[PDB]
């Protein structure tokens, strides 16, 4: 029976898509812009024995 | 003798103040009670020095549970 | 409490009342349906004396356009049962 | 208040008029109440003194000069009823009159109180249904073809009529509604 | 509004205290004055040679 | 911040999807969700701004606003719904696809890091606000309006636009970080003054500045409410975000090109409010309220000190929430009896007591009561003003009392005194409508308790 | 207590007298304070006591954070983008903390001037004193920088004021 429910409640998952597709897209904005990672004079950091990078 | 009183309608603005009250509540009251017993049983950081070689994480900056959260 | 029930019985007495206490008018002769000018005898200012004799005794005013038309105690009395809600 | 007003006051009525607030503002100023009877009958007297002149125009004049002593010896703070247009409690419970077509408008758990009290209010609306268009017919046929002329009502004449145009006058909330 | 009540302090208003703290502390302990007319240090300024 | 502009994208196809009697209930719903997750943008720093990416960015000036913006969409859609329940399924789709691209324009406008982009978004928001204007306007003069609504904006606008061309040909970049960091004085020649002059009008005819204002009560009284709600909240707050953007490349010329404006403003301030004293239609005066908050705003900004810029934040998100819910009081009489007249219902506190409350609230923040935002705003720009000139107190303090004037004026003229007699057709507040004043006046003083989140990046 | 530096904000040794009581008469203030502890002050601290039992057995710490140092405005390059901002950012945090030094020099001001009672004219010079050098040195630091403000003006003000302090002294100086 879910057939009816599922064709008269599936515009409820547009907007939460959205919001996680615009998150996956933030993510990705931001692997754009690690020229200057563990860079700066302020915060620039020796590596820890495990970690590879400082923020991702 | 008892006389009888002409009055607007009260029924619609009691039913909006109980609804809005109700709701209000049925949020705040568990939010109050998790506050209260986060406070009582997960107290506040207590300020340390940094032990030598030690990185901290950035939410380890931060005394309040709810706000290191 | 507040001031009782006004009732149509009160408000006749004290109009007579009141209207016993003029010099001008025979208690004897005076009764609810007598006419001040014709069966009385008065002319237009004892009138206007009667109409603020009423509203001393009741503490309230009566326009001139409405008193000007009281002729008999029966008017004064329906005229303050109207203004003051008496049904009984 | 309740009476339909003339285009115009006679001299008699303006001299009634003047003699009632002459009277009122002595009062005002004679505060006790044998200084006030003994200066009121001098008023009156001094009234009647004038009462036979057969000229209109010496009449019209005199009250003229009346007026204008009024005028200069008004008491600037006289004496008002309590719930007269210049008292202290003039309109204090017009906040508390409401007008009876919001009971139409109570939920029906309200009017579910009160019983009794609705179905007397559903004969009253019956009673005014039934009448409206009869008064609106007596209105038609006793108004003079250029319109009325005062504001007088006429009353009711056939066998079961109501005077025109009764509702809102014989449903007022109430002098002292709450 | 409980979210926004224990939003946590990214405008540094207790790291900014304690480290006024410890620079009164510092500066009283040693004499020195509380705070400098200057924010920089003239040694690292080249004024213009001449004024007249 | 992609995960706030893409579920309003989503919020588009979502609505033309829905079935045709649960297009309200999915979009307001979703709304709500959206003002939700844009709740986060307010942890901002004390140092520099939030640098999401290349395109858009967030200081601590433009975070309040997109908050008030993606609240104000949902009470919108709230007060929308009683008046267009007689409209064609596809037509009410029409309208809330105009607001929510109303809401993507503006949440983009105030994100945009390079100063052109910002324009392009900026003058996009003219057309949904115009289409909602002369399509849902109830009275024959909606058509007017938009003419006047449009022509007064793109007059100041087209001057701006060739000034930032020409600043880019200058300076090689428009992004507002690189021209902050990179500031150089204007000097004191014709050619600065008309490049002043164009980089500030557009700016000033969106508050608008006194002279310039006469668009605003024609748009804001014919619009339908949805259109006079964000026109007042937000759409006005788009010269004053420009303008404290636009004056970081326009010292010290400032110094003295904000004269006439300052005149213009103060004297303004108080013509307008003495305007609100006289007024017949209950819109209007709303409206001449706004004109004389915007007054004020403009003051702060032109005197350009810390303690103006934060009262003019405080002021402008104590306006948007109190005349929008103005606004909305007023549109409950509108509806009830069709008719903006002022003296034609009264006595509507023996009526309606909850909505009485409601307008008597709203009107003790129109007045600045302590300790609201509308207050804490008015008092930092009277205490910058005073240290800018001892003699402004007497001005501003003649607007304060002005004001309050007015302001009982209004509640004096529709809750107190008798009811009219022959209007029987006033029905008791729905839920809606309660709810609609209380999703207003809650945040208000919510955020009364906690001020700093409205006081802007200085 | 010992949960703020005593030397950052003092106070004297507090010297308070010992009752010398000179009548027969109780005294109402002794009996309701007594009233008082044994009904108020005595559950607060049970109360307080059980909270912190609970707290102990949860430990936990946050660390104050550090920041080095960067160079300065003065010695960044005209058009070099990366120096500047990190050094924008390091004079915006130094102006914060100059505002929490003058906030605790106030705080002392307002602290003894109630606590010197009808005598703070004279018992308050001190921190007067301080107020008055700790207000001078931030006015002349950061004063009329207007809206929109940053180092670079900053650095223009400060050598606006040199200039003017070197032709001063070298005027005086021919005299
Ligand atoms: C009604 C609806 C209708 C519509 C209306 C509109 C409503 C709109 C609502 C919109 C939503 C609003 C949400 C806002 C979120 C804000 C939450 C927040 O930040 O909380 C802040 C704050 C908590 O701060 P915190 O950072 O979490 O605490 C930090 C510490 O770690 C903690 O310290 P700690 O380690 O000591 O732990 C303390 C702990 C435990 O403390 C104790 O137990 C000790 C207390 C004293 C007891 C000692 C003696 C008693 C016991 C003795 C006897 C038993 C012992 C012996 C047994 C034998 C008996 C003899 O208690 C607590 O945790 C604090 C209480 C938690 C309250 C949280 C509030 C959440 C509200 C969200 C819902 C909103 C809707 C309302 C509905 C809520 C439900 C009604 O909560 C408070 O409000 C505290 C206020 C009380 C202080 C005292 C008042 C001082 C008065 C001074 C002014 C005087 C002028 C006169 C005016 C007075 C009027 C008040
Ligand atoms: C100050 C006392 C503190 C009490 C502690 C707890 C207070 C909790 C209040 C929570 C917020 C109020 C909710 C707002 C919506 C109104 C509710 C409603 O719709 O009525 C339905 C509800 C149902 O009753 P009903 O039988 O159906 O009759 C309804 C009829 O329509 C007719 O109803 P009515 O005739 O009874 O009138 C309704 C009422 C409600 O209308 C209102 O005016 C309430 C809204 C406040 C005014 C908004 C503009 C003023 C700007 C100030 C902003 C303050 C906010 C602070 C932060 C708030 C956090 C959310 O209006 C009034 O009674 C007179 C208003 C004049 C207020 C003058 C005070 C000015 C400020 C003084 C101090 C404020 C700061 C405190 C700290 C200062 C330093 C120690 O009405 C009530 O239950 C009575 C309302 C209670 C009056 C509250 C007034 C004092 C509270 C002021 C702010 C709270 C500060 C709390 C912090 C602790 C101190
Ligand atoms: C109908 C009946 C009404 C009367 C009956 C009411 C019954 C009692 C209820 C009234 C409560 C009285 C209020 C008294 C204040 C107590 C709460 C207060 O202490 O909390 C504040 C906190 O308040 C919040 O910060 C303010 C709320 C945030 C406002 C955001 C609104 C939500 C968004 C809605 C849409 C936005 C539209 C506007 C756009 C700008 C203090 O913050 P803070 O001093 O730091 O706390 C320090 C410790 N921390 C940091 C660890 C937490
Ligand atoms: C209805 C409201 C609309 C919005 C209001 C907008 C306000 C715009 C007003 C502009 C403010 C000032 C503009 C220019 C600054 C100075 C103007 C001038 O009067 O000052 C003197 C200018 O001297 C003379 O006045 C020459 C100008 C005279 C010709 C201008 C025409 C003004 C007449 C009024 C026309 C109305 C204009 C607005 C139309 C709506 C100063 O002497 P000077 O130091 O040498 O000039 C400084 C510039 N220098 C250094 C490059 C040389
Ligand atoms: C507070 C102090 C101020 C007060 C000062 C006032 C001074 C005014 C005193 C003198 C005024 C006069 O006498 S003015 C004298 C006016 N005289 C006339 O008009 C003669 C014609 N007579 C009539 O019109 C009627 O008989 C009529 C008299 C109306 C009786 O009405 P009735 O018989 O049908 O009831
Ligand atoms: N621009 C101000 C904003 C602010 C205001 C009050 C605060 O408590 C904090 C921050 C800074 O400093």
């Amino acid at each position: 029976n879910v057939l009816q429910i599922v064709r008269d409640h599936w515009v409820h998952i547009l907007v939460p898509v959205g919001f996680v597709f615009g998150c996956y897209l933030d993510r990705r904005s931001d692997e754009k812009l690690t020229a200057f990672r563990n860079k700066s004079l302020l915060f620039k950091r020796e590596l820890r024995p495990n970690e590879e990078v400082t923020w991702k | 003798k008892r006389l009888f009183i002409i009055k607007p309608s009260g029924f619609y603005d009691r039913r909006f103040l109980k609804l809005m009250r109700f709701y209000i509540l049925l949020t705040g009251i568990p939010v109050a009670i998790g506050i209260t017993l986060v406070n009582v049983f997960i107290g506040e950081a207590e300020l340390a020095d940094i032990p030598e070689g030690y990185v901290p994480e950035h939410w380890e900056y931060f005394k309040h549970p709810i706000s290191r959260w | 409490s507040d001031a009782p029930p006004l009732t149509l019985e009160a408000i006749k007495d004290r109009v007579l009342y009141v209207l016993k206490l003029y010099d001008k008018i025979d208690p004897e002769k005076l009764s609810v349906n007598s006419h001040f000018m014709k069966d009385l005898g008065l002319d237009s200012l004892d009138q206007v004396e009667i109409i603020m004799a009423m509203e001393d005794e009741f503490g309230f005013e009566i326009p001139d356009i409405d008193a000007e038309k009281l002729m008999c105690p029966q008017e004064i009395v329906d005229y303050i049962a109207d203004k003051k809600d008496v049904y009984e | 208040a309740f009476s339909a007003p003339a285009a115009y006051l006679t001299h008699q009525q303006k001299v009634l008029r003047l003699y009632k607030r002459a009277l009122r503002h002595l009062e005002s100023w004679c505060v006790h109440r044998d200084k006030y009877r003994y200066f009121a009958c001098l008023m009156r007297a001094r009234f009647d003194e004038h009462k036979n002149e057969k000229d209109m125009v010496k009449a019209t004049q005199l009250l003229r000069q009346a007026e204008e002593e009024f005028w200069y010896g008004q008491h600037p703070q006289p004496y008002i009823f309590p719930e007269s247009p210049g008292g202290t409690s003039y309109e204090r419970y017009e906040c508390y009159k409401v007008p009876e077509w919001c009971l139409d408008d109570w939920h029906p758990s309200e009017k579910a109180m009160y019983p009794d009290y609705f179905a007397k209010r559903e004969q009253w609306k019956r009673l005014r249904r039934e009448s409206w268009e009869r008064e609106v017919k007596q209105l038609q046929e006793e108004t003079p073809p250029g319109g009325p002329r005062t504001e007088a009502l006429p009353p009711a004449r056939k066998e079961g009529d109501l005077p025109p145009l009764w509702w809102h006058i014989v449903t007022r909330p109430r002098e002292r509604p709450m | 509004s409980t979210f926004v009540a224990y939003l946590p302090d990214y405008r540094m208003q207790e790291w900014a205290r304690r480290e006024a703290e410890r620079l009164v502390k510092y500066r009283e302990a040693n004499g020195l004055p509380l705070m400098e007319s200057n924010c920089f240090d003239p040694n690292k300024i080249q004024l213009p040679e001449d004024e007249d | 911040m992609l995960k706030i502009i893409i579920p309003t994208t989503m919020l588009l196809p979502m609505t033309w999807m829905s079935k045709h009697n649960m297009i309200w209930i999915n979009a307001t719903v979703h709304s709500l969700l959206i003002s939700l997750i844009s709740l986060s943008l307010l942890n901002q720093l004390g140092e520099n701004s939030l640098n999401f990416s290349l395109t858009f960015f967030s200081d601590s000036l433009s975070a309040p606003l997109l908050v008030l913006t993606t609240w104000l969409l949902p009470l919108m859609l709230m007060a929308s719904q009683s008046h267009l329940s007689k409209e064609t399924t596809t037509r009410k789709k029409l309208y809330i696809t105009m607001l929510i691209l109303l809401q993507l324009f503006l949440i983009m406008t105030f994100t945009a890091t390079e100063l052109i982009l910002f324009y392009i978004l900026f003058e996009a928001t003219l057309v949904p606000t115009l289409i909602i204007i002369t399509r849902w306007g109830n009275q024959t003069e909606r058509l007017n309006a938009g003419l006047y609504f449009l022509f007064y904006t793109l007059a100041g606008s087209l001057p701006l636009l060739v000034a930032l061309v020409y600043i880019q040909n200058t300076t090689g970049s428009l992004n507002f970080l690189i021209i902050h960091y990179w500031s150089h004085p204007l000097s004191n020649s014709w050619s600065n003054i008309f490049m002043w002059l164009a980089c500030i009008m557009a700016f000033m005819v969106k508050m608008p500045l006194y002279g310039l204002h006469l668009w605003l009560p024609k748009a804001h009284v014919e619009a339908p409410i949805a259109g006079s709600m964000v026109l007042a909240a937000v759409l006005l707050k788009l010269g004053g975000y420009g303008m404290m953007r636009i004056t970081t490349i326009l010292n010290p010329l400032t110094n003295y090109m904000a004269y006439p404006f300052l005149m213009l403003s103060m004297w303004g301030m108080i013509m307008t409010s003495s305007i609100c004293l006289r007024q017949t239609d209950l819109k209007s005066l709303i409206a001449y309220s706004s004109v004389s908050h915007m007054a004020l705003v403009i003051v702060a900004i032109m005197i350009q000190t810390p303690w103006s810029f934060m009262g003019a934040t405080a002021l402008m998100i104590a306006h948007g929430l109190t005349s929008s819910m103005l606004f909305c009081l007023a549109n409950t009489n509108y509806e009830r009896v069709h008719s903006r007249t002022m003296i034609l219902a009264r006595g509507l506190q023996t009526l309606l007591p909850l909505m009485a409350t409601w307008w008597l609230v709203a009107s003790l923040t129109n007045l600045a009561l302590p300790p609201s935002i509308n207050l804490i705003g008015e008092l930092f720009i009277i205490t910058a003003s005073f240290s800018w000139s001892n003699i402004t107190i007497i001005l501003m303090g003649m607007n304060m009392m002005i004001t309050a004037l007015y302001s009982l004026y209004m509640l004096i003229t529709t809750q107190r005194g008798k009811y009219t007699h022959h209007i029987n057709n006033i029905k008791p507040s729905f839920t809606r409508e309660n709810a609609l004043m209380a999703l207003h006046i809650l945040p208000l003083l919510l955020l009364t308790l906690n001020p700093k989140m409205i006081l802007g990046p200085l | 207590p010992d949960s703020w530096d005593k030397d950052v904000y003092p106070e004297p040794p507090r010297r308070t007298p010992a009752p010398a009581p000179q009548t027969s008469l109780p005294n109402p203030v002794t009996y309701l304070t007594k009233i008082f502890d044994l009904l108020v002050d005595r559950p607060v601290t049970l109360a307080r006591e059980f909270i912190e039992q609970q707290h102990a057995k949860n430990r936990y710490y946050y660390y104050h954070r550090e920041f080095r140092r960067v160079p300065d405005i003065t010695e960044c390059e005209e058009k070099d983008i990366l120096c500047m901002f990190e050094a924008e950012m390091q004079w915006r945090r130094d102006y914060k903390v100059d505002q929490e030094i003058v906030n605790i020099i106030q705080e002392r001001l307002k602290a003894c001037q109630q606590r010197e009672g009808e005598s703070y004219r004279q018992n308050c010079a001190k921190e007067l004193e301080q107020f008055t050098q700790v207000s001078k040195a931030f006015q002349d630091r950061y004063s009329d920088l207007g809206a929109h403000y940053s180092a670079r003006k900053c650095l223009a003000k400060q050598k606006q004021r040199m200039l003017a302090e070197r032709k001063a002294a070298k005027e005086a100086a021919a005299a």
